């Protein structure tokens, strides 16, 4: 569920770009997603054996990723985190 | 490691390539030029 | 300029374990040196004083694509440049038939060129949880 | 003008400390010292990010 509120939330985010007309170069589009695009690599490496693993795993390893340096990766961590908890 | 051997052979085959590829191109734009005077 | 025909299909990476937490999933672009998009229109055919701001401005164009790592039309990677590696090393070629001057200038931009790609890859290179907190921060 | 010697006092309250510290020093080595040295052995990996071969 928390990564279906990730996805929801990129697509509104997307939406919101193409149909705001404030996006004119390529360039500019891929400045906006920058930092979405950082979010999805999060999301979709943090979820690979996502089947091969159990939720307490998946505790331990958000536990781990709570402590990262960067302020992205330890917002998704403890988001996902506190949901599983 | 059999691997890593290959894949450095293969690397220095392709940089010789690309490094005749331009040898050749620069041959190929003087007969180029040589050849639209004669033709002109 | 005219087109060539080459396959680009945009897919992610097939085997990420040796790929740090935040780096690249996508394959890249096809190289100018291996598989070009287009015939390149060769400069020595715009360097009459009139035509001099047709060099420039083409010129200016593959500055501004090399700004950010992407090879341009007369700027490109050079021969050891292997971009699925990523402890490749980074250096652009300028077309030998530019203009001197345009030469370099484009020498200078190519500087920041390469070290924003150079920057992009360190961080996506740290993110790893093996550096640390500290470098990760950086 | 002269070689004096050192201070008395001193001298003689260094020699009581340095046989307080030598006694010391001989009590940790026996306990196989209270400071050591090491190199690291291991080194951590995440199963969110896991491998086995190249």
């Amino acid at each position: 569920i928390e990564i279906s509120e990730e996805l929801q939330n990129y697509t509104a985010f997307v939406n919101n770009l193409v149909s705001s007309g404030t996006v004119v170069s390529l360039k500019s589009l891929y400045r906006e997603i920058y930092e979405n695009i950082i979010r999805l690599r999060i999301y979709c490496r943090f979820t690979e054996h996502l089947e091969e693993l159990s939720g307490d795993t998946f505790l331990i390893e958000l536990n781990i990723f709570k402590s990262h340096g960067d302020l992205t990766i330890r917002k998704i961590a403890t988001n996902l985190f506190n949901s599983m908890i | 490691k059999s691997l890593k051997h290959e894949i450095k052979e293969l690397r220095k085959e392709k940089n010789d390539t690309l490094n005749n590829y331009d040898t050749l191109e620069e041959e190929t734009d003087d007969l180029k030029n040589r050849l639209q005077a004669l033709e002109k | 300029m005219e087109i060539k025909e080459v396959d680009d299909r945009a897919e992610l990476l097939r085997y990420t374990n040796n790929i740090p937490l935040l780096g690249k999933l996508v394959n890249h672009q096809p190289l100018w040196s291996t598989n070009p998009k287009l015939k390149s229109f060769s400069l020595e055919k715009i360097s009459a004083p009139d035509q001099r701001r047709v060099q420039e401005a083409l010129v200016v164009k593959d500055l501004l694509n090399v700004l950010i790592g992407l090879e341009g039309t007369y700027i490109r990677y050079f021969n050891d440049y292997e971009p699925s590696d990523p402890e490749t090393p980074i250096e652009f070629k300028i077309a030998k038939k530019m203009d001197p001057s345009f030469k370099t200038f484009s020498r200078r931009i190519v500087r920041y060129g390469k070290q924003y790609m150079i920057l992009t890859r360190a961080y996506e290179k740290w993110s790893d949880t093996s550096f640390g907190m500290v470098l990760q921060r950086f | 003008d002269v070689p004096m010697s050192q201070p008395l006092k001193e001298q003689e309250v260094r020699e009581h400390q340095m046989k307080k510290e030598r006694f010391d020093r001989a009590l940790e080595s026996k306990l196989l010292g209270k400071r050591h040295i090491t190199y690291a052995n291991s080194d951590i990996s995440n199963k969110e990010l896991y491998i086995n071969e190249i």
